[PDB]
RNA sequence: GAUAACCGCUGAAAGCAUCUAAGCGGGAAACCUCUUCCAAGACCAGGCUUCUCACCCUCUAGGAGGGAUAAGGCCCCCCG
RNA sequence: ACCUCGAUGUCGGCUCGUCGCAUCCUGGGGCUGGAGCAGGUCCCAAGGGUUGGGCUGUUCGCCCAUUAAAGCGGCACGCGAGCUGGGUUUAGAACGUCGUGAGACAGUUCGGUCUCUAUCCGCCGCGCGCGUCAGAAGCUUGAGGAAACCUGUCCCUAGU
C-alpha cells in the first residue's frame, strides 16, 4: 500500500474515496491500494 | 434518497412497537430493538407499513434516510427469517468440529483453536469442512463471520483456510 | 487472600535439600501476632488488618497505645503494622483478637519479604550510583573518584533535577519478592526462606504472600 | 471620594450552578464572574468580595467539537521528560470535578488575591452537595439583553 | 483499559458500491492501571482511633499578658 | 559582520548525561517480481538495549573476533571554576623549499607550566522554625511523583 502525496487510479477498477479524513484509492487489485500522507 | 422514500413491509404475523424514536418488532424467530435517528421521522403507516421520512434535503438527512430505512428493514427481516451464513474451509487437515456451543478449529497451528459463540448466535457444523453462523441480528452475524475468516493469513498459492460460501479467492503461483 | 505476617531476621544459615544440594536460608522468627484492628471500607475507606508483634513491658507502653490496646483488648506488643487486603470477602476471617503463626505459610509458598535496608551513610557516587571512576594514573589530577560533567553549558543551563549525586544512602524499605520458604519450623516459630532479606540482624521483616508467584 | 469597603463591609451569598448539559466555558465564565464578584456595584479590584459557588453535576458538563479525544490537560514532574498529558476524555472519568474547575482557575487572576478566591468555588460531580446549610439559591446562566 | 498503522462488521448520501457519514468490533515493547519506592506545607494541609481533658494571678473586665501543670516530649546520661 | 577583543578558552578522548526520531535491534503491519527459509519497500512504533580490540593524535576510516543490534543526530560541533593534553597556536633546534639577508612555509621532525577557599540560581542529601482552629500519640488513604521495562540459544510442535 503506497502512502504518497498524491493517489490516483491506477486502472480502471480503481475508485478515490474519502475515509476518516483522508483521500484514499481502493481497488480489487491489492497492490494498488494507496492512501495520502 | 429513493430507498430511504418507500416504506417497509411488515408481515401480517409481526407486530411492531414504537415510542418516542425507539421502536421494536417482534416475530417469530425472537424480538429486536432499534433507536432511528433525530430528524428522521418513522411513522406506523396502518395500512401495513414503516414510513421513514425526512423533512429536507439537507445532506445530514439525505444520508439519515436511508440509512435509518435500512435498518428498519434489517430489524425486521432478521426478526422474521433470521440471519444465516454458509462458510467453508480449505486445505489438508484443515477441520472443524463442536464442542458444547462453541466451535473448535484445527487448521495446522501446532494447537488447537476455537471460537465461543456469543449471544443470540448459534454455530451449526454440517460438514467437518462446511459451517454455518447464525442469528437474531444481521450485524453480529457479519462480524462473528468475519472473526472467524481471519483465523489464517491469506492464502493466495494453495487457498487454505476458512473462506466464504459465495466468494472466489484471488489465487497467485509462485514460480515453485 | 494476600495473608503475611510480623517477625524478626535472626540470621542466616545453609541447609541441604533431599537432592542433596546446598541452600542458602534466611531464618525469620515468624513470632505470635495478635490482630488489634480491623480496617473496612464501610468504616475507614479501604479493608486491611492491623496486627501487633512484638515483647514489650507495659511500664514502657504511652498511654495512648497503651488506650488503644485495651480498646482492642490485648496486651501491648511493640510494633504494629497493617496488612492492605484486597475486599470484605478477605477480611471476613480475621477478627479482632484472634492469633496467627507461621503456620500460615507452607513448603514450597513464595513469599514477598518486606525489610529496611542497612545504612551505608554518606555515600559518594561510586558506592551509591555505581560510577565508572576515573583513571588512575596516566595524568588524572584528583579527580580518581569524582562524579565530573553535570550537565550542558548554557543551554539548559541548569542541572535536570534527578542528577544522579552522593548522599545519604540505605535505611530504605525494600521488598525482595518471589522468595521460597524452604522449611517453616512451626513448632519452634521459625521459617526459612531461600536467600537473603533487606536488615539487620534482629530487625522487623513483613512477611507476606507473593503476587506475582501466588 | 470615591467608596473603598471598610471592615465589615463585605457579605457573601451562597449560589449554586448546575452543570447539567452546560458549556464547559460558559459555566466557568459566569461562575468566575460571581466568584470574582462583578455583579456587586460595590466591587473593588483590590478586595476578595465575591461569592461562594457551588457547581453541582460537574460530571454532565458539555464539551462542543471533537474535544473529548483531541483536547489535552498538561502537566509537568520537573524531571526531564516529566510531560504527562490527559484528555478531557479521560480525566472526566478518572476524576471529574477538577475539569470544571481548571476552566474556572484559568479565568480567575493569576495573583495572591486569586488564591484567596479559589477558595470559594466548591465544585461536585454530582447532583448532590454537603452545604445545604448556607441554603444556596439555584443561579441561572443568563444573558442581558441590548 | 483505551489505541497507532492495519484489518473489519452493518451501512446511506449516490436504487449497485464503500471500515464512516449514524452506530459496533479486533489491534503493538509506545499511553493508562498493573510491580517497587517517596508521598497531606495535597493551603481542598486528609482519614481511623487513643490519651490529657485542667489551675491560678495581673492589667481592667473586653480582650490580652504572665505563671504552674496534665498527656507528651526535649535536653543530660549508657549506647547503636 | 548582528553581541562578545577593560578576554565568550580552541580538537580528540574520559566521566556524566539529557532530548528528537529521520528505527540499528526488539514489537505491530500493507504491497511483493512473497512457495518455505530468507528478503526487498513502505507504514506504525522512542520502553529498554545498542561489545571488546589492532592500525592511527586521531574524528573520520581500514581491519580482527563477536552480537539480537553494534542507529543517526541536537544540547557553546553538550560537558577543561569536572579530568586529560596526543592535535593545534609562543619562545629552542634541525631537514626540505623560498629569500642577498633578517627571516618565512594551510611543509615535516624532536622538546615544550592547564590557576581558582563556591556568594546566588540549579542539583544531591540533612536538619531548625512556624502551619494544618485545644495539646499530644499510634496506625494509615493516597492526589501527585520517581524507578523499572533489554535479550539470546537449545529442545518438543516437526524433519511437520
Ligand atoms: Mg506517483
Ligand atoms: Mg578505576
Ligand atoms: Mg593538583
Ligand atoms: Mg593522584
Ligand atoms: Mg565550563
Ligand atoms: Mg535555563
Ligand atoms: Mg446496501
Ligand atoms: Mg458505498
Ligand atoms: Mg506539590
Ligand atoms: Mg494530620
Ligand atoms: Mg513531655
Ligand atoms: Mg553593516
Ligand atoms: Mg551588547
Ligand atoms: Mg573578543
Ligand atoms: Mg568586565
Ligand atoms: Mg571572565
Ligand atoms: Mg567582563
Ligand atoms: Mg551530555
Ligand atoms: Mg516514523
Ligand atoms: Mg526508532
Ligand atoms: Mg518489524
Ligand atoms: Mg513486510
Ligand atoms: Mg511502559
Ligand atoms: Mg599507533
Ligand atoms: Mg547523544
Ligand atoms: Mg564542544
Ligand atoms: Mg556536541
Ligand atoms: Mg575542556
Ligand atoms: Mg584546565
Ligand atoms: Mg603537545
Ligand atoms: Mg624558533
Ligand atoms: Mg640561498
Ligand atoms: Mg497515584
Ligand atoms: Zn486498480
Amino acid at each position: 500500500m503506497k502512502v504518497n502525496p498524491s493517489v490516483k487510479p491506477i486502472c480502471d477498477k480503481c475508485r478515490v474515496i474519502r475515509r476518516h479524513g483522508r483521500v484514499m484509492v481502493i481497488c480489487s487489485d491489492p497492490r494498488h491500494k494507496q492512501r495520502q500522507g | 434518497s429513493r430507498i430511504g422514500k418507500q416504506p417497509v413491509p411488515v408481515p401480517s404475523g409481526v407486530d411492531v412497537t414504537i415510542n418516542g424514536q425507539n421502536l421494536s418488532v417482534k416475530g417469530p424467530k425472537g424480538t429486536l430493538t432499534l433507536d432511528v435517528a433525530e430528524p428522521i421521522s418513522v411513522s406506523r403507516a396502518e395500512d401495513g407499513a414503516i414510513v421513514v421520512t425526512r423533512p429536507d434535503d439537507e445532506r445530514r438527512s439525505r444520508s439519515l434516510h436511508g440509512l435509518s430505512r435500512t435498518l428498519i428493514a434489517n430489524l425486521v427481516t432478521g426478526v422474521t427469517e433470521g440471519y444465516t451464513q454458509k462458510m467453508e474451509i480449505f486445505g489438508v487437515g484443515y477441520r472443524v468440529q463442536l464442542k458444547g456451543q462453541n466451535l473448535e478449529f484445527a487448521l495446522g497451528y501446532s494447537h488447537p483453536v476455537l471460537i465461543e459463540a456469543p449471544e443470540g448466535i448459534t454455530f451449526a457444523v454440517e460438514s467437518p469442512t462446511k459451517f454455518s453462523v447464525s442469528g437474531i441480528d444481521k450485524q453480529k452475524v457479519g462480524q462473528i463471520s468475519a472473526v472467524i475468516r481471519r483465523l489464517r493469513r491469506p492464502d493466495p498459492y494453495k487457498g487454505k483456510g476458512v473462506r466464504y460460501e459465495g466468494e472466489q479467492i484471488r489465487r497467485k503461483v509462485g514460480k515453485t | 487472600a494476600r495473608k503475611g505476617i510480623l517477625g524478626t531476621k535472626l540470621g542466616m544459615t545453609q541447609v541441604f535439600d533431599e537432592n542433596n544440594k546446598v541452600v542458602p536460608v534466611t531464618v525469620v522468627k515468624a513470632g505470635p501476632n495478635v490482630v488489634t484492628r480491623i480496617r473496612t471500607t464501610e468504616r475507614d475507606g479501604y479493608s486491611a488488618v492491623q496486627l501487633a508483634y512484638g515483647e514489650i513491658s507495659p511500664r514502657k507502653v504511652i498511654k495512648p497505645v497503651a488506650g488503644q490496646f485495651a480498646a482492642a483488648g490485648v496486651n501491648p506488643r511493640r510494633h504494629v503494622a497493617e496488612l492492605r487486603l484486597d475486599d470484605e470477602a478477605a477480611v471476613a476471617e480475621y477478627e479482632v483478637g484472634q492469633e496467627l503463626t507461621a503456620e500460615i505459610f507452607s513448603d514450597g509458598a513464595y513469599v514477598d519479604v518486606t525489610g529496611t535496608s542497612k545504612g551505608k551513610g554518606f555515600a559518594g557516587t561510586m558506592k551509591r550510583h555505581g560510577f565508572r571512576g576515573q583513571g588512575a594514573a596516566h595524568g588524572a589530577q584528583a579527580v580518581h573518584r569524582r562524579p565530573g560533567s553535570i550537565g550542558g553549558c548554557a543551554t539548559p543551563g541548569r542541572v535536570f533535577k534527578g542528577t544522579r549525586m552522593s548522599g545519604r544512602m540505605g535505611n530504605d524499605r525494600v521488598t525482595t519478592q518471589n522468595l521460597k520458604v524452604h522449611k517453616v519450623d512451626a513448632e519452634n516459630g521459625v521459617l526459612l526462606i531461600k536467600g537473603a532479606i533487606p536488615g539487620r540482624n534482629g530487625g522487623l521483616v513483613v512477611v507476606r504472600s507473593a503476587i506475582k508467584r501466588g | 471620594p470615591t467608596y473603598t469597603p471598610k471592615a465589615g463591609d463585605t457579605t457573601r451569598s451562597w449560589y449554586v450552578i448546575d452543570a447539567s448539559d452546560v458549556v464547559l466555558g460558559r459555566l466557568a465564565s459566569a461562575a468566575a464572574t460571581l466568584l470574582r464578584g462583578k455583579h456587586k456595584p460595590t466591587f473593588t479590584p483590590n478586595v476578595d468580595g465575591g461569592d461562594f459557588v457551588i457547581v453541582i453535576n460537574a460530571d454532565k458538563i458539555a464539551v462542543s467539537g471533537d474535544k473529548l479525544t483531541k483536547k489535552f490537560a498538561y502537566r509537568h514532574s520537573g524531571y526531564p521528560g516529566g510531560l504527562r498529558k490527559r484528555t478531557i476524555g479521560e480525566l472526566l472519568e478518572k476524576h471529574p470535578t477538577r475539569v470544571v474547575e481548571n476552566a474556572i482557575i484559568g479565568m480567575l487572576p493569576h495573583n495572591k488575591l486569586g488564591r484567596q478566591i479559589q477558595k470559594k468555588l466548591k465544585v461536585y460531580a454530582g447532583p448532590d452537595h454537603p452545604h445545604a446549610a448556607q441554603q444556596p439559591i439555584p443561579f441561572e446562566i443568563k444573558q442581558v439583553a441590548q
